């Protein structure tokens, strides 16, 4: 009963901008917490000592840390590979 | 912290069978993706066989198929058959004209 | 002939099933038949289906709905995990018992009409057991039946004036009784839902008869100890019992007096630890679920 | 379907049994009846499953580690063991049915008698046979199997099993009867075995055992009762060990050529 | 040895319907003679104390096992043949021998019944069997199947749990202590006993000796215990105990009521390799339920 | 109908790979057959033989008769496996991982 919608024959099956999950930078979240810690307990307050120590280590060599999560989506490779098989087109 | 958000933990019902996969995050995501209001039919008067036009004087039932402002919901959302959607919309419009909805 | 052979083929033996392969509701029992392939056939992607299963599949168990589809693929899921739930139940050696003390469904007992005194309760269940019936097909149970019942009017207009004429001239309190019996007596010969689709007993989960003791090198086992997991750190809301995950089943765990202190400490990660439980009893409900009751055996 | 293997010189076996050990009726029970009984039960247990395409020896190894498949393991072990016993007590492995050969003088080989001396502190074969008869009478109260086995260290030693205990896989040798009382030394052996099985990293919890049988004697009632009677199983084991077919037993010892 | 003799077992006469003359000799006469000799060749008190005394006196000792193995094998065999009377079924020696086709026959133990206890007047035994096993078809199936499953030597026992797990003044009142909570079926193998009071805990006791001996050798070595040997031995000991406890206390005993022999010695001579189930069917039709009802303790009506 | 009444029979793996259909020599006077497993199909073929031999007239009666034969065979097998495990442990058999243990690890 759920209405199935069938597409006409198409020149391609492609996602214009495939969505990817970009994990947050660990150094930026540390900075966002330290900045908040100073907003409540005050700037240089002894309560944010650990945050300061962690932030320094995260950014010591690279201010954004070792970014090694770059990813690309494969939906368009599979979509183009499987479209002719799964589109349900009638025989020639 | 000894606390987890409910959205990050699955509560297995009592009397049900489970697999190790039911403790993974994939199960959480899979349950969200396939979360549809399929139990409405049993609680949906208009999907039971009644004629929606007999409820034109019962605004409480009709108010279940309109938005907060009174806009009739598209058939894509109500999930009714063409005939029931057609009859339900007439019932709501008649109810509005009588001064009840 | 080829048609005769096909009816007996192994594929014909699998009953038609279109239930969703990806179901996210409550699962109480298996819904699909597990298919198994041997290691030699798996090496050649042979499963006895219409088409070869993709080589990516390394499991030897799958469940399927359709041999072929308009998408030119097989609809299958490479899992066979309901068998391990059944075998883990067998290892717990807890026979399934009736909480209502009913006769064993797997024995051909000589039953009598003790419960047949509710003829008006179940004779009308045929028309009143229509919870999920169409608004017009259920209405076809009103005219179709009325004609069938109305065809026995002459038979009951003579039997009642020949076997209980006094009631016809005094009161209908007994006449209604003779009516309910009449139709049932004239319906037992008929075939209305002659095949009952309700689950029979355990449904095949266990064929173990209660009574046997488990001999062990350390003596006869008096209490069955099974590792498990506590799911929630707070008793089920509105219920005086927590929930445990024992052997692929969710049980209700009753504690001796107090809840171990690891609960508060662990919190919502309590499921990360394994506890020892004792399985008190196991019952079967009409929905086809198993009601397993456990007890959190704590080191003492 | 698992079928009973055809034995060499089967017409002679069905007429004169096995000379000096079993009669015609005694051999019909142990092999023609019991082997049929086992194979049929194995087929019923394994038909429709992957195990149907595997020989009994492979089945027992596959199922040795599965507690709830013990019934299949017992049947597979008994079938393999029974044909190991019937094979080394058989007049001649070669089929001299058309050659009418009546001269089969098989004697222990030099490699066998050299390993006996090495592993039994210089004891002779005759003395080892006496130890085997003694071990069977005192360690197997009921049904079981007597084996002379060789391990990975080239040492021949004596193993006894209760009911259907495989010699190949030590966790399932069933050499200790826990129905009766056990000494602290036997409990240590069991405790040590359990530790070895727990060191394995495999998800099937299986260990490596390279022990192989050399001689097999059936200690079940299906083999001796009819011809010897209750209480005379030591006279049966003596006759079996004295009339072994050494063409088969010698071939079971690895030479390396 | 008249000490091991039954009035229905007479040399030269067959137990009609179950054992022939040659089958009763081998099964009972020729078998008791061997066991008696072995028991007289291990202990000199064989002809002095009762068999059940030897079983419960020389138990839990590895040096006296042979005295208890033969002692408990002759006790089980007598207790099995005692409750047998015979049947009207054709003599076993006059019927054809079941062949391989027998393995394909469907057992009809869930549709029909025969020789029920109540039919002979033992009404208190039938009620107990129905209460504990649910029905007499369930009991017959669970009893014939449990014995048929036994591969080698063993016995299937109909036992009655003793509701005296207090251990205080135990075995001092032949009625207050002879009370049965519920009936059960138990399988014993080779020379195993159905009592479970003289054997329960053996492995736990030996397990605690092994750990202590290993712990004392570790102290000599000078080791700092272990991360999970104290938590593993503890769990092994905690499970060994919790699995042998009783409803109230840890004194769970059982009163033998019936015993069916599974050893091939009993049924191989007369029924053949394929006729164990035929043997067990004729055994059920040869049980004198009077002897069993007599052994039955009085119900513990604490309820 | 059979698998609606016995949902857990689905959990018993079935092999769809055929061996040789032409070799099947089955006498459906009895339910057990050499070469094939005991399963729901055993019940269906037994039911058809009963209706084919006219021992029973209604399909329901033949089906019920076959179902009880199936329960008896299923109960004898559940006991043979339980007892076999019990008997092995009593003779010193050791097992690395049980089914319950396997699930806990996963």
């Amino acid at each position: 009963k759920p209405p199935v919608y069938r597409l006409p024959p198409l020149p391609r099956l492609k996602v214009k901008k495939p969505i990817i999950r970009q994990e947050a930078n660990k150094c930026l979240v540390l900075m966002s917490n330290l900045l908040q810690c100073w907003s409540s307990y005050g700037h240089m307050s002894p309560k944010c000592a650990g945050l300061v120590t962690e932030l320094k280590s995260c950014t010591s060599e690279s201010a954004l840390g070792k970014r090694n999560n770059v990813q690309k989506s494969n939906i368009n490779y599979h979509a183009a590979r499987l479209y002719d098989r799964i589109n349900g087109k009638p025989h020639d | 912290t000894k606390k987890i958000d409910q959205s990050l933990s699955k509560k297995l019902p009592k009397g049900t069978i489970y697999d190790p996969f039911d403790f993974s995050m994939g199960r959480i995501h899979l349950d969200r993706k396939y979360q549809a209001n399929k139990n409405s039919n049993r609680n949906d008067i208009m999907k039971s066989g009644a004629n929606p036009l007999e409820f034109y004087a019962r605004p409480r039932i009709l108010s279940r198929y309109v938005t907060s402002t009174g806009r009739i919901q598209h058939r894509d959302i109500t999930g009714l058959s063409a005939k029931n959607q057609r009859r339900l919309s007439k019932a709501i419009r008649r109810c509005q004209a009588i001064g009840l909805m | 002939t080829l048609a005769e052979l096909l009816g007996r083929s192994r594929i014909a033996q699998v009953a038609n099933n279109h239930k969703p392969l990806t179901y996210t509701g409550k699962k109480f029992h298996p819904t699909h038949q597990i298919i198994e392939t041997k290691p030699s056939t798996l090496y050649r992607q042979e499963w006895g289906l219409k088409s070869a299963i993709p080589s990516k599949i390394k499991s030897r168990y799958l469940v399927y709905n359709d041999l072929d589809t308009l998408e030119r693929i097989t609809t299958f899921e490479p899992r066979g995990g309901t068998q391990w739930n059944r075998l883990r139940f067998q290892e717990m050696g807890v026979p399934i018992v009736s909480n209502i003390g009913r006769q064993n469904p797997f024995f051909k007992y000589i039953s009598r009409p003790e419960d047949e005194s509710h003829a008006k309760l179940s004779l009308f269940k045929e028309m009143k057991g229509d919870t999920d019936i169409s608004p017009a097909a259920m209405k076809k149970r009103l005219k179709k039946i009325t004609a069938l019942i109305r065809s026995f009017q002459d038979e009951f207009k003579e039997w009642l004036v020949e076997n209980h004429p006094d009631e016809l001239k005094l009161n209908s309190n007994k006449l209604e009784d003779y009516v309910v019996k009449f139709l049932n007596k004239k319906l037992e010969t008929k075939t209305n839902k002659k095949f009952n689709t309700e689950i029979i007993g355990t449904g095949g989960l266990s064929y173990s008869l209660p009574g046997k003791l488990k001999n062990s090198p350390n003596g006869v086992i008096q209490r069955t100890v099974v590792p498990g997991r506590i799911l929630n750190v707070v008793k089920e809301n509105n219920d005086n019992k927590w929930l445990a995950a024992i052997g692929g089943f969710v049980a209700d765990v009753v504690f001796f007096q107090s809840p171990p202190s690891s609960f508060n400490s662990m919190g919502d990660f309590i499921r990360m630890k394994t506890f020892l439980f004792e399985i008190l009893e196991a019952s079967m409900e009409k929905n086809g679920s198993v009601s397993m009751h456990a007890r959190l055996l704590e080191p003492q | 379907i698992h079928v009973v293997p055809k034995l060499p010189n089967s017409k002679a076996l069905l007429q004169n049994g096995v000379p000096n050990i079993l009669s015609s009726s005694g051999f019909k029970t142990v092999w023609f009846d019991y082997q049929r009984y086992l194979c049929d039960k194995l087929t019923l247990a394994t038909a429709g499953q992957s195990l149907e395409s595997y020989y009994p020896f492979h089945i027992l190894l596959k199922t040795a580690g599965n507690p709830l498949q013990s019934n299949i393991f017992n049947l597979a072990s008994s079938i393999h063991n029974n044909h190991l016993f019937v094979e080394n007590i058989l007049p001649s492995a070669v089929e001299h049915g058309t050659n009418s050969n009546a001269v089969v003088k098989t004697e222990p080989s030099r490699l066998f008698l050299s390993k006996i001396k090495d592993s039994f502190n210089g004891s002779d074969w005759e003395v080892v046979k006496e130890e085997m008869i003694y071990r069977a009478e005192n360690e197997v109260l009921g049904q079981g199997w007597l084996f002379l086995v060789e391990n990975n260290e080239k040492k021949l030693f004596i193993l006894t099993s209760n009911n259907n205990g495989t010699p190949y896989y030590f966790p399932r040798n069933q050499s200790f009867d826990l129905n009766s009382a056990i000494s602290i030394d036997e409990f240590a052996t069991l405790k040590q075995m359990k530790e070895l099985i727990g060191k394995s990293t495999k998800l099937n919890g299986k260990v490596q055992d390279w022990t192989m049988p050399i001689i097999c004697v059936n200690l079940w009632d299906h083999a001796y009762l009819h011809d010897y009677g209750v209480g005379n199983r030591s006279k049966y084991v003596k006759n079996v060990l004295d009339n072994l077919n050494w063409s088969v037993v010698n071939n079971r010892i690895f030479s390396g050529i | 040895s008249t000490r091991y003799a039954l009035e229905h077992l007479k040399e030269g006469a067959p137990l009609k319907g179950l054992f022939s003359i040659e089958g009763l000799q081998k099964a009972w006469f020729d078998r008791v003679k061997y066991l008696d000799a072995k028991l007289n060749d291990c202990t000199n008190e064989a002809q002095q104390k009762p068999l059940e005394t030897l079983i419960h006196e020389n138990s839990k000792s590895a040096s006296k096992k042979h005295i208890v193995n033969y002692a408990s094998s002759l006790y089980n065999l007598k207790f099995s043949m005692s409750s047998l009377q015979g049947c009207i079924r054709t003599p076993p020696e006059e019927c054809p021998r079941l062949g391989p086709e027998a393995l394909l026959q469907t057992p009809d133990f869930n549709r029909t019944i025969s020789n029920e206890p109540l039919t002979t007047g033992n009404e208190r035994l039938q009620a107990a069997l129905i209460s504990s096993f649910g029905s007499l078809m369930e009991f017959r199936t669970l009893l014939i199947n449990s014995n048929l499953a036994i591969s080698g030597d063993g016995f299937t026992w109909l036992v009655a749990r003793r509701q005296l797990d207090k251990r205080a003044m135990r075995n001092d009142m032949p009625n207050r202590d002879i009370e049965y909570d519920k009936l059960f079926i138990l399988n014993t193998y080779n020379a195993g006993t159905p009592f479970n009071f003289s054997t329960s805990g053996v492995m736990n006791e030996l397990n605690n000796q092994y750990t202590n001996m290993e712990k004392q050798r570790a102290k000599e070595a000078g080791n700092l215990e272990d991360s999970e040997m104290t938590a593993k031995q503890a769990k092994t000991k905690f499970i060994y105990e919790t699995q042998q406890k009783g409803f109230s206390g840890k004194e769970v005993s059982y009163i033998p009521l019936l015993a069916i022999d599974a050893s091939p010695k009993t049924w191989l001579t007369d029924y053949g390799v394929f006729g164990k189930r035929e043997y067990l069917e004729r055994v059920w039709d040869s049980i004198e339920w009077k002897i069993v009802e007599s052994r039955l303790p009085q119900r513990t009506k604490i309820q | 109908l059979f698998y609606k009444q016995h949902p857990w029979e689905l959990s018993r793996p079935k092999i769809l790979v055929e061996n040789e259909i032409g070799d099947e020599n089955y006498d459906w006077s009895h339910m057990l057959q050499i070469g094939r497993p005991l399963d729901g199909e055993s019940v269906i073929q037994r039911t058809m033989y009963l209706i084919k031999t006219k021992q029973y007239g209604d399909m329901v009666e033949a089906y019920d008769h076959a179902r009880y034969e199936f329960y008896a065979l299923r109960m004898q097998e559940e006991t043979e496996q339980q007892v076999a495990l019990e008997e092995a442990e009593m003779f010193g058999s050791l097992f690395g991982v049980s089914a319950i243990e396997h699930g806990i690890q996963k």
